[PDB]
């Protein structure tokens, strides 16, 4: 249960530690799986969308705010629209001031400069969202996870959300093998597709459960729902 | 009364704030990270720990720049860093501008203090939990500066914070006391590398990563760069060397 | 420049050499058409190694000098001890965004041990460069001639002393906006010398 | 956090009434006791000065009677500190509304700009509210004589007797009594004084702990005379009304 | 008390906790999405005989092309109201077309977030979040006929029929096997007229229940009181057939 | 309720707990300090305690000099201390820019102390944790030592002491000033004055110093500097070879 | 602690006496104490001097490796199976101190249990790793 | 400056501070309404605690907002006149951009409006006030009454109580009242808005204050000489049957 | 960030009076014993300066200090309350009247001025009331001379004399019998002496009496000679030699 240093964000544990941005933390762990991986040249998203019953619908786990970049929800859904509209904001702006599109790191670091602020001062609360941010630079295909704590680190590929976690090992006993895949987006998503059925419990891939996306070089981002996503299933 | 830790800007019946005390026993938890004031400059160091192998490896970096001749190197709370040094950047770049003379050490480590202090004086806003070892080299020469969360900032002359940091501070003794006359970079780089390894055995359970870099006139001529190539790998296997 | 107010214009000279710069001026301020103080100082002492004159309108020259006095007292407070350039940043900073209502040139010279002494003049625009010597003032616009070519480097205090008052004797007699005595300072490793000349000895050569 | 240390003064209580008016309605209680009498004639404004001693000034001494404009005056009853901004400002808003109109500004005018001042720090701001309450008389040619009351609440009424203060109740059962509504001025101040005598804590009536103010319209028809009574004046209507 | 924008140890925010169980203290509002519109009703719920059917409105209209129920507590879907018609014809202003329902709905449910001490950053200002859960439903040109559910914790779904209120337990479980795509107008009044039968407290009539009808020419409309009475009746021809 | 001592509010028994409890800080370094007043200068010395070997000597210091001609001695914590310096820095900067003369010590203490004051009125600030020892000379009133307090109460002193010890030496200090009647040292050199604070410190402490265990600040007429090691190695040489 | 109105007199002198004993007049410096407090911020200044108790060992939370160790002692005389991976669930208690990871074989063995398996398996593993964490509410998946 | 909610949603889903204001009205002083087919009248109490207050210069219970809507309230005295200045204001504001009267249901709208601002708006209690608007709108006859609740709804009532003992003038007027068929006279209506009253008023005839609104911008105030001589002949015929 | 101190920390007792006023009350009450009586030729208004350490200058401490050449002002409560105090108000009345009228307030106008601060204090959220208890002296052409007292709760009342301190009641009780109608300056400080000797608990001097007199105007320090308008400042303070000349008067 909370104890008595719950209280506001700006509050430090005898133990040294934000027990408000554990609770964040704690959100972002009740999500859904929205396991992500990357290649050389490619990166791909994998979602499972959630359906409150029979006659509902699915969010939109994977949002897009440029045809470069790409995110994804493990989380809060709200708090995801001010941090999308945060990206974009700065994506448009390093469009018409640098005509550099906006790096995958720089990104990441701006993201976690936002979400900061919230657990500095009074007044504000962490942003339970949890991004897969996604993208191709002339450097190469990058992919980070955000996390509200503002730590943010780039990796091959991760998977945020309810018993999510317990589909890393998928990815780590592969990770020596997509790595070497190149400009083979199919199979990369296949693996991908693999990789988050490990982490079904209750029920599989279908239709309008799975939402996948895909960026690259002569792939630019798109996402896939419906009827364009049974091909992988 | 209790509660004398609930909030910040309130002192204890000895007069020791407790926010504070609580922030410094939250920087320990962190990833150790070293710096040496060599004659010429100053080489810091950290020890990214390798989590689990997704985690790609010589991307994730910790030592920020400032400018030209200043590095900042954190341990603890990463994110706050991050924004402290952030901060630190934009007053190094308003320096620049209204006076166009690069920032001095001293200067940069006012200010950052300054800013320090600031998030421990009110109610409504929660201290600091980063330790910089943020050093550069000046005009008038080298300066190594590690900043505590209570805002308290020295010159050292080697300093150290993570979970090894009572073990790394023994060896950057033993070094002082080899080398009372100094220490050229070259070697300080390598002692940089051995000095980690002897922390991180605590931390031998999980995975390490050895980053490194340093701010010099005899080399760098006052520009602040990383460590690739065949120097990393070389104060690499010197260090493993005596293992 | 508005219309009534009070202008330095004259002429304002500094010349490095070997064992520092020499800095020079008059005392003769006109106002218009006419003369209104004739023994005032054009020399303002932004820091005790640091010198600064003044040219352009009377009162932009002090309020910029004195505002380039705060700060300047401010970084040798906290920072550390000043230099030549961030004196003439200083001014620069300060003289820029405010171009449309302060109009004044400004020349700043100061000795320091490292890099001896170094002279930076701030036009009427703003800019800032470094040069062995400089000129300013309505009454600087004359001397262009004998200077320029009278000039030499790493002189010694004698003789920069003597081409101080070569050079500001034809400003003095050659336009009646400039007159009064002669003021000068010396920036040395030794210290500041106040040095002042009179009307009756540098016009008899 | 900046939230333990609130008191949270604007907060409904469970059974639904604020509770910093609530106190300021016991403060007002052991404050001196004001008198307010509406008379055909004129409107007479008493009170009695508490904490008195023989080292207090009386030569040049109005604590509790305060002029705001030649034809109103009020009566203060609590705190003078917080009665000092009201009466300023009260003050303000007329000669605000003499120059908007030029032409004297009604009582219930006033009254209104006060009561609105009142609520709004009982309303919002997390300010304690004021702890004093007023007493109003004037005069004008829109009802004539009026006599209201305010309270740290911020509502008025009119009343044709009135006395706010230390022993209230009292004063009040003792003046409806005796209180007609053909009263002249001098009828009105002696009531007023036998109810100061029957209501007050200490033994005798002396001339030093009460105040007078009294208005009244003789020859000079529209212009009624504002008179505030000195010691000298005061200590005769003492021997008149038997007190002495 | 303690905390307002305070995370849980569960991870939810409290206030849309609490407000996401303040909705079932409200009244029972109900819509049905068919290809031929969207049928909506309500409870109105009279405490008194003496109140006025015509007088508590629950269901308003953004646009001609777009209208939506209410449930919960009514008085804080004003400004959502309001903010929502303000969206809509700023829309049109600007782009010369109707506003896409999903982009409105979207553009109602982030005012949901907006409680909060001292906004650092912008101005803006409110003490608890909304209270109160709508019904977006209206058609478009591109997917045709919509019916969204405003929640007050900033997420919507779309949804082919819903019951919120009281009877957000009891009347959506009818719902799961009463609604298919072949549904039509009229049969979809029937059976929104008998779920309401089902839930009602009172018996039921024009002025006890409202209902209205979205559509790609008429539009919005709200349901008079005769042919509430008539749809009465013939649910209750329906209802007693065997 | 209990919420009395947390916050800048009155008690009981008519006490501010918040201002009692800062001045508890202010013995955390334990570091004791004293300032004569000569015929003509004034000398402050303070003990320099560096704990670790990694300090550098140069930088740990408890003396700032305000101005040119006002010189400042602080006890308590650093980072408090280097607050209160860069306010009083800048405050001095402001004064002389407006009023365009050298401002005296009184002033600037005055001016401090009330900051000090308003940082205890308001209750969403808190109080600073230093004393301040200002130590100037006033060609308009003579030599001045002036000590303010995180209350706000200044007062200048004949002779100031500080620290854990502070009665001792302020009694040690007294039995020679109630004996000598003077107000002041009556020794003309900034050279005699030192030697005799260095004596009296000695005798009060009952330790003798090195070349690092003290820092002295000397404001003679018009000038305030701090000597370096090597001055107070030839002094304390000089104490030894005469008593 | 100093106090007129009233206090524990009582219990301090049996803190006293301790103190006596662990060093003053009597050593004999053959009795080793051990003692393990929960918070040592409360304790006496006089009980954590040196002559008395000497090291203080600090027992952190454990290490990610740690929780592993932790986990497969623990699983030792229960019928575990041959495909549990360890390191998975080492990864999934982040800050689980000791004995919440006992409570977590437990509970993976009282649902094994209770939904007839004859064996634990990792799916009983992460349920109960669901079980005694701050998700005991658990249930209601709403806006996630 | 004050930006700490006041307004915290409880954990059983209502609002505490709303709540406790519709107790601070249900102390308020009764005050009902009813309309007929031409004539709307408003009745009120007063309290009878104190005496020798005045009635030229007491301020009325029903408070003219324009010549063709009123509003009376209940509860809170301080607070319901900001909410009539506010109301008057902004029906003046309305003439001014709309060049048309205000209409009795506009301002219902915007006093429930901003007693929900009050309710949302931080640092702010909400209203401690329960309103009655009535009035006829422009060119048009038919009376119109509207209650308004401090949580925010507005209602429309053919005829309504507010106050202390509300229940019983309610159910008196369930029974008494039929809404079909209104009272066709001015004193009909009169005559049943003070019998309403007597099952409560309980005595205090001086104190009894009633409104009677009339199209074509006439509203009038009936003193206690009318007021007495109607309750004559109900108190004539309420024993005697 | 700004202020988030803006609720009012003084809050209404349920037993009717305020907290943080009857606190400051109570502050007040113990401290510098002061004290200031009225003559018919003057005002005389005398207090202690309690020497804390004998080591430090009871010269650069002022505790009187002069609002207006005309009007002084003398405190029992805490210093740099008074201090801030002090400077707040000279600042307003130079502002309320210098600026506007172009003279000196009179004594009525500015402690009824100066009062408005400290009642905005006890109003105004975030801060806490001042800790001092203000004695105010002053003459002014009209009115003449009065002295009036300023309560930490803002209430000020005219008295002829009076005592603030730990001595206020023995004072405040000795005081009828030594007042009469018709006094002198002399009269007046040695009541004020006599009053103040047995208060003080320290060594007795000039030193440690700080005296204050508000008499007839004083051309000598003026300051300037050459307007027969102005004849110099009413408000005079006896140096420690000064005093220590009627001290033996006893």
């Amino acid at each position: 249960f909370r104890n008595n240093y719950d209280g506001d964000t700006v509050t430090f544990s005898p133990t040294g530690r934000l027990f408000q941005v554990e609770y964040a933390l704690e959100a972002i762990k009740q999500g859904s799986v929205t396991v992500g991986l990357r290649s050389n040249t490619h990166a791909v998203l994998v979602a499972l969308k959630r359906n409150a019953d029979e006659l509902s619908s699915y969010q939109k786990k994977i949002i897009k705010c440029d045809e470069h970049m790409g995110l994804s929800l493990a989380g809060l859904a709200p708090d995801a629209r001010v941090l999308s509209n945060y990206l974009r904001q700065q994506c448009n702006y390093s469009s018409l001031v640098f005509n550099r599109k906006l790096a995958v790191e720089r990104a990441g670091h701006l993201l976690c400069d936002k979400a900061q602020k919230n657990t500095q001062s009074y007044g504000g609360r962490p942003y339970g969202v949890g991004l897969l941010i996604i993208g191709y630079d002339k450097s190469g295909a990058h992919l980070l996870e955000f996390q509200p704590s503002g730590n943010v680190t780039e990796l091959y590929g991760t998977a945020i959300g309810a018993r999510s976690q317990g589909a890393k090992t998928y990815l780590e006993r592969t990770l020596d093998t997509f790595i070497k895949i190149d400009g083979n987006p199919d199979e990369l998503i296949k693996a991908g597709v693999e990789a988050i059925s490990q982490s079904l419990r209750d029920e599989s891939l279908t239709v309008d459960n799975l939402s996948i996306a895909i960026v690259g070089k002569d792939t630019p981002f798109t996402i896939y729902d419906g009827e364009a996503v049974a091909k992988y299933i | 009364g209790t509660g004398y830790d609930l909030s910040n800007s309130v002192f204890s019946p000895d007069g020791r704030n407790f926010q504070v005390e609580y922030a410094v026993k939250a920087v320990e938890n962190g990833t150790t990270s070293i710096g040496i004031k060599c004659n010429d400059g100053v080489v810091f160091a950290v020890e990214k720990l390798i989590t689990s192998k997704l985690l790609v490896p010589q991307k994730n970096v910790k030592i920020q720049v400032v400018d030209r001749h200043i590095g900042c190197v954190y341990s603890g709370l990463i994110p706050d860093g991050r924004h402290l040094v952030n901060r630190g950047r934009e007053e190094a770049a308003s320096f620049k501008k209204l006076y166009k003379t690069p920032i001095p050490i001293p200067a940069f480590a006012d200010r950052l203090g300054q800013y320090v202090q600031a998030h421990t004086l009110y109610n409504s806003v929660r201290p600091f939990g980063v330790s910089t070892i943020f050093g550069g080299v000046d005009k008038n020469g080298a300066h190594l500066y590690m900043l505590e969360p209570s805002g308290s900032y020295w010159g050292y002359k080697g300093a150290a914070t993570g979970k090894g940091r009572q073990s790394a501070k023994a060896e950057l003794e033993k070094l002082v006391d080899h080398h009372p006359e100094g220490l050229s970079a070259r070697e300080a780089v390598k002692q940089a590398a051995k000095i980690i390894y002897l922390a991180h055995e605590d931390n031998k359970e999980k995975d390490f990563e050895l980053e490194i870099s340093w701010c010099s006139l005899s080399e760098t001529n006052g520009l602040h760069k990383f460590v690739k190539g065949d120097l990393l790998q070389e104060a690499i296997d010197f260090a493993q060397k005596e293992i | 420049l508005k219309k009534g107010e009070v202008s330095l214009g004259t002429s304002i000279m500094a010349v490095t050499f070997k064992d520092g710069v020499i800095l020079g001026a008059d005392s003769r301020t006109t106002t218009g058409a006419y003369i209104a103080n004739r023994v005032t100082d054009k020399l303002t002492r932004v820091h005790d190694k640091i010198w600064c004159c003044r040219s352009g309108s009377a009162a932009d020259t002090q309020a910029i000098a004195d505002i380039v006095q705060y700060h300047l007292e401010l970084y040798t407070s906290q920072y550390g001890t000043p230099s030549t350039e961030t004196a003439a940043s200083v001014f620069k900073e300060l003289c820029y965004e405010n171009k449309d209502n302060l109009t004044a040139g400004i020349i700043v010279a100061g000795y320091d041990d490292k890099n001896k002494g170094e002279v930076y003049t701030i036009p009427l625009g703003g800019s800032v460069h470094k040069l062995p010597y400089a000129i300013a003032g309505s009454g600087s616009t004359f001397i262009y001639g004998y200077c320029d070519k009278n000039f030499r480097e790493n002189m010694s205090k004698e003789e920069t002393v003597d081409f101080i008052k070569h050079s500001l004797s034809q400003a003095i007699k050659w336009d009646g906006s400039s007159g009064g005595v002669i003021r000068m300072v010396v920036l040395t490793a030794a210290g500041v010398e106040r040095l002042i000349f009179y009307p009756d000895e540098y016009e008899q050569l | 956090g900046s939230r333990r240390y609130d008191s949270r003064t604007t907060i409904f209580s469970p059974e639904g009434r604020l509770y910093q008016v609530e106190y300021a309605l016991e403060s007002i209680s052991h404050a001196g006791t004001a008198i307010g009498i509406m008379a055909s004639d004129g409107i007479v404004l008493a009170a009695e000065r508490k904490v008195t001693s023989t080292l207090l000034e009386q030569d040049t001494s109005t604590e509790k009677l305060y002029k705001l404009n030649d034809k109103i005056a009020v009566a203060v009853a609590g705190l003078t500190a917080d009665a000092e901004i009201l009466i300023n400002t009260a003050r303000i808003h007329a000669q605000n509304y003499l120059k908007t109109y030029n032409e004297d500004i009604p009582v219930e005018i006033l009254v209104r700009r006060l009561s609105d001042i009142k609520q709004g720090y009982t309303q919002h701001g997390g300010l304690r509210p004021f702890g004093v309450s007023f007493i109003y008389a004037g005069y004008d040619d829109r009802y004539g004589y009026q006599l209201y009351t305010s309270n740290p609440s911020g509502n008025y009424t009119g009343w044709k007797a009135i006395s706010v203060g230390a022993n209230t109740s009292a004063a009040q059962t003792l003046l409806q009594m005796d209180y007609k509504d053909d009263m002249k001025v001098d009828d009105a101040i002696e009531l007023a004084l036998k109810t100061l005598s029957k209501t007050t804590d200490s033994s005798a009536l002396t001339y030093d702990r009460l105040e007078f103010a009294t208005i009244r319209k003789g020859a000079n028809d529209g212009e009624v005379y504002q008179k505030i009574f000195k010691p000298q004046e005061i200590k005769d209507i003492l021997v008149k009304t038997g007190i002495t | 008390d303690r905390g307002v924008s305070t995370f849980s140890p569960e991870g939810r925010l409290f206030q849309v906790e609490y407000s996401l169980e303040a909705i079932k203290l409200g009244s029972t509002a109900i819509g049905i999405a068919t290809k031929e519109g969207v049928v909506l009703g309500v409870e109105k719920r009279a405490t008194s005989p003496l109140l006025e059917s015509d007088s508590i409105e629950k269901i308003v209209e953004i646009d001609r092309h777009i209208g939506c129920a209410m449930s919960g507590l009514t008085a804080d879907a004003r400004s959502m109201i309001e903010h929502a018609r303000t969206a809509a014809v700023t829309h049109n202003l600007y782009y010369d077309e109707d506003i896409n329902v999903e982009s409105l709905t979207q553009s109602v449910c982030d005012l949901a977030l907006r409680f909060g001490e001292g906004a650092s950053g912008e101005e803006r200002l409110m003490s608890r979040p909304f209270g109160v859960a709508l019904l977006i439903a209206g058609h478009d040109a591109d997917d045709g006929y919509q019916l969204f559910h405003a929640e007050p914790s900033g997420t919507f779904y779309r949804y082919n029929a819903k019951a919120i209120g009281s009877g957000s337990e009891g009347a959506q479980a009818e719902l799961l096997n009463e609604w298919h795509s072949s549904l039509t107008l009229k049969e979809a009044e029937l059976l929104v007229l008998k779920i309401l039968k089902q839930v009602m407290e009172e018996k039921l009539d024009e002025n006890n229940a409202q209902l209205s009808c979205i559509t790609k020419q008429d539009g919005f409309k709200i349901y008079d009181n005769e042919k509430t009475a008539e749809l009465i009746k013939e649910l209750k021809e329906k209802e007693a057939a065997e | 309720a209990g919420y009395d001592r947390h916050i800048t509010i009155f008690s009981p028994e008519g006490r501010l707990y918040q201002v009692e409890y800062a001045f508890k800080a202010t013995n955390q370094t334990n570091i004791n300090s004293l300032a004569v007043r000569g015929k003509d200068c004034t000398v402050v010395i303070s003990q320099k305690k560096v704990p670790d070997k990694l300090l550098d000597p140069t930088t740990v210091s408890y003396i700032f000099c305000i101005s040119r001609t006002i010189g400042m001695v602080v006890n308590g914590p650093i980072p408090d201390a280097r607050n209160a310096a860069l306010r009083a820095k800048a405050e001095a900067a402001e004064f002389r820019y407006k009023y365009g003369y050298d401002m005296p010590c009184d002033v600037l203490a005055k001016r401090m102390a009330n900051l000090s004051q308003i940082y205890t009125q308001r209750a969403y600030m808190r109080p600073l944790g230093v004393i301040l020892t200002f130590v100037s000379v006033d060609e308009e009133l003579g030599p001045s030592i002036y000590k303010t307090d995180p209350a706000g109460y200044y007062v200048g002193y004949k002779a100031t002491a500080t620290g854990p010890k502070q009665q001792e030496i302020t009694t040690n200090l007294e039995n020679h000033f109630k004996k000598s009647k003077i107000d002041h040292i009556n020794e003309e050199s900034w050279e005699k004055v030192v030697e005799f604070a260095i004596t009296h410190m000695i005798d009060a402490l009952g330790t003798e110093f090195s070349k690092n265990d003290l820092e002295v600040g000397v404001a003679t007429k018009d000038k305030f500097f701090t000597l370096s090691a090597e001055n107070i190695e030839e002094r304390l040489v000089a104490i030894a070879e005469q008593d | 602690f100093d106090s007129e109105k009233s206090g524990d007199r009582e219990v301090q002198r049996t803190m006293l006496e301790l103190l006596n004993q662990l060093d003053g007049f009597s050593s004999d410096d053959r009795v080793k104490v051990l003692a393990a407090t929960n918070r040592v911020d409360v304790l006496d200044p006089a009980l954590l001097r040196s002559g008395r108790l000497d090291r203080k060992i600090e027992f952190p939370l454990p290490s990610e490796d740690s929780r592993a160790q932790i986990l497969q002692i623990h699983s030792r005389k229960m019928t575990t199976d041959d495909d549990i991976n360890w390191q998975e669930l080492a990864r999934s208690t982040d800050e689980f101190n000791g004995a919440q990871l006992k409570a977590v074989t437990v509970e993976a063995g009282m649902i094994a249990l209770r939904n007839g398996q004859s064996s634990v398996k990792h799916e009983d593993f992460v349920e109960g790793i669901s079980e005694v964490q701050a998700r005991k509410s658990k249930s209601v998946s709403f806006y996630a | 400056g004050y930006d700490r909610a006041l307004s915290i949603f409880s954990p059983d889903g209502h609002i505490f501070q709303v709540e406790y204001a519709l107790e601070a009205v249900k102390r308020g002083t009764c005050a009902v309404g009813v309309k007929g087919k031409n004539c709307v009248v408003l009745g009120c109490e007063r309290r009878s605690t104190l005496k020798l207050q005045d009635t030229r210069i007491t301020p009325s219970k029903v408070s003219k907002i324009d010549s063709h809507v009123v509003l009376s309230f209940s509860g809170l005295n301080a607070d319901s006149r900001i909410l009539i200045e506010k109301a008057r204001v902004e029906a003046q504001s309305h003439r001014l951009t709309l060049e048309d009267p205000v209409t009795v249901e506009y301002l219902t709208r915007y006093v429930a409006g901003v007693q929900q601002r009050y309710t949302q708006s931080g640092g702010v209690r909400p209203f401690g006030v329960s309103t009655l608007i009535a009035g006829f709108d422009p060119r048009d006859d038919e009376p119109k009454l509207y209650q308004t609740e401090p949580s925010g709804i507005y209602s429309s009532w053919s005829a309504q109580t507010i106050g202390r003992n509300s229940k019983t003038v309610r159910e008196f007027l369930e029974k008494n009242y039929d809404r079909k068929e209104p009272p066709a006279t001015v004193e009909e209506c009169v005559k049943l808005t003070v019998r309403s009253l007597l099952e409560v008023v309980q005595t205090g005839a001086k104190n009894i204050e009633i409104t009677v609104v009339k199209p074509d911008s006439d509203i009038v105030a009936l003193s206690s000489e009318e007021i007495n001589q109607y309750v004559t002949q109900i108190e004539q015929e309420k024993q005697e049957q | 960030m700004t202020d988030r101190y803006s609720f009012s920390l003084t809050t209404f007792s349920p037993s009717g009076k305020l907290g943080q006023i009857d606190y400051a009350l109570t502050a007040v009450k113990q401290g510098v014993t002061s004290l200031g009586i009225k003559a018919t030729n003057g005002v005389v208004i005398a207090t202690e300066k309690k020497s804390s350490s004998p080591l430090a200058m009871s010269e650069t401490l002022s505790k009187v200090s002069l609002l207006t050449p005309d009007i002084g002002a003398v405190y029992s409560g805490m210093g740099p309350d008074y201090r801030v105090l002090v400077d707040k108000s000279r600042k307003v009345a130079h502002t309320s009247y210098k600026r506007i009228y172009g003279e000196y307030p009179p004594t009525k106008l500015l402690v009824s001025e100066v009062a408005k601060i400290m009642q905005e204090a006890t109003q105004s959220g975030g801060v806490r009331p001042f800790g001092v208890s203000l004695l105010i002296a002053g003459h002014d052409e009209f009115n003449g001379f009065s002295l009036y007292q300023v309560d930490p709760s803002g209430s000020y009342f005219p008295w002829k004399a009076t005592a603030i301190g730990k001595g206020s009641v023995a004072a405040k009780t000795f005081l009828e019998k030594r007042w009469n109608d018709e006094l002198e300056l002399e009269d007046a400080i040695h009541i004020a002496l006599l009053t103040l000797k047995e208060s003080v608990e320290g060594e007795f001097n000039g030193d440690t009496i700080e005296l204050a007199i508000i008499g007839d105007e004083n051309p000598d320090l003026l300051g300037y000679t050459g307007i027969p308008t102005d004849k110099g400042p009413r408000f005079r303070k006896l140096t420690s030699q000064e005093i220590n000349d009627r001290l033996e008067a006893l």
